């Protein structure tokens, strides 16, 4: 499996607000 | 023609579910992906069958039970579960579930995590942990087989069989006994004592598992419990007595007391690579004293983990899990009434 970066993941994205 | 069968056994969960397709088995489960013609998108069901053995019984009806309560980001659904239309005919139970790609220990196998994704596995199996120790629940079984992955990164627990609320005074030999596929992310306390537990076990898990995702090699692997034991010394060093006062058995405690003594390897030593902050907190959590353990909550706010802090954001459970009695002394009859009332609720026309 290839990860994406973890930055595009729904979590991290609500994180970065 | 006729009900699908996978490496070798039936997997009755037709019609609904089709084009069944292995994807792997535990100690007690065969999970494979299927198709749900009803919603029209590909589900995990993991096929258990568990009425012959009591300890079996246990591990099914707390798993189902703590699941259908729990609702957490970061922690497998239950979304349906098949079984017979009667006690007597119900031998298998089926576990139906979102399909998840992968879980931690394939993905070791293949690959080495970057400090980012490590970070983020982190943040998420903790803020799933502090939910787990909300409802007063310990998971007990923590490794990388059960921290399900997808290639959006999102994480979450599976695996609850051996979840049990927390009680430092309830005593349940049967554990150190009884088969596992793997003991190497127990702490210590509880590869020797059959009472005491508490939350801190899965903070020891934790931290194991951190190690492994440092280095790609288990940190405290062995072959039985004083193998293991010994591993655990050589990275940690020599316990104190107080360390090692929370061993009960005596004798268990007199003989670690006397083994040869061990000096502490500096982290950076054992991980030279590894980010500085990671290694902080992972020496916080791999602590021999239970007590002395980091919690959850004060875990969550190390700097390691600060781009993802929010305690706006990491939900806790409404109440404190429950069991209605205690299964431990339950016969695996009584068991599988109990698991028949708690999987009711999907059969077809309820
Ligand atoms: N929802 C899921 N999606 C994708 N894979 C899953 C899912 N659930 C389980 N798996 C995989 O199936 C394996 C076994 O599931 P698990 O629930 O741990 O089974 P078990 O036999 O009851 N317990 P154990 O021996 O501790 O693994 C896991 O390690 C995963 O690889």
């Amino acid at each position: 499996m290839k990860l994406s970066p973890p930055s595009k993941s729904r979590l991290a994205r609500r994180r970065a607000l | 023609a006729g009900p699908e069968m996978v490496r070798g056994q039936v997997f009755d969960v037709g019609p609904r579910y089709t084009n069944l397709s292995y994807i792997g088995e535990g100690a007690y489960g065969m999970v494979c992906s299927a198709y749900d013609n009803v919603n029209k998108v590909r589900v995990a069901i993991k096929k258990i069958s568990p009425f012959e053995h009591q300890t079996y019984c246990q591990r099914t009806l707390r798993e189902i039970k703590i699941l259908l309560r729990f609702r957490h980001e970061n922690i497998i659904g239950i979304n349906d579960i098949i079984r017979a239309p009667t006690i007597e005919q119900m031998k298998d139970v089926y576990i139906v579930q979102d399909l998840m790609e992968t879980d931690l220990y394939k993905l070791l196998k293949t690959q080495h995590l970057s400090n980012d994704h490590i970070c983020y596995f982190l943040y998420q199996i903790l803020r799933g942990l502090k939910y787990i120790h909300s409802a007063n629940v310990l998971h007990r079984d923590l490794k990388p087989s059960n921290l399900l992955l997808n290639t959006t990164c999102d994480l979450k627990i599976c695996d609850f069989g051996l979840a049990r609320v927390a009680d430092p005074d309830h005593d349940h030999t049967g554990f150190l006994t009884e088969y596992v596929a793997t003991r190497w992310y127990r702490a210590p306390e509880i590869m020797l004592n059959s009472k005491g537990y508490t939350k801190s076990i899965d903070i020891w898990s934790v931290g194991c598992i951190l190690a492994e995702m440092l280095s790609n090699r288990p940190i405290f692997p062995g072959k039985h419990y004083l193998d293991q034991l010994n591993h655990i010394l050589g990275i940690l060093g020599s316990p104190s007595q107080e360390d090692l006062n929370c061993i009960i058995n005596l004798k268990a405690r007199n003989y670690l007391l006397s083994l040869p003594h061990k000096n502490k390897v500096p982290w950076n030593r054992l991980f030279p690579n590894a980010d500085s902050k990671a290694l902080d907190l992972l020496d916080k959590m791999l602590t021999f004293n239970p007590h002395k353990r980091i919690e959850v909550e004060q875990a969550l706010a190390h700097p390691y983990l600060e781009q993802y802090y929010d305690p706006s954001d990491e939900p806790i459970a409404e109440a404190p899990f429950k069991f209605d009695m205690e299964l431990d002394d339950l016969p695996k009859e009584k068991l599988k009434e109990l698991i028949f009332e708690e999987t009711a609720r999907f059969q077809p026309g309820y």
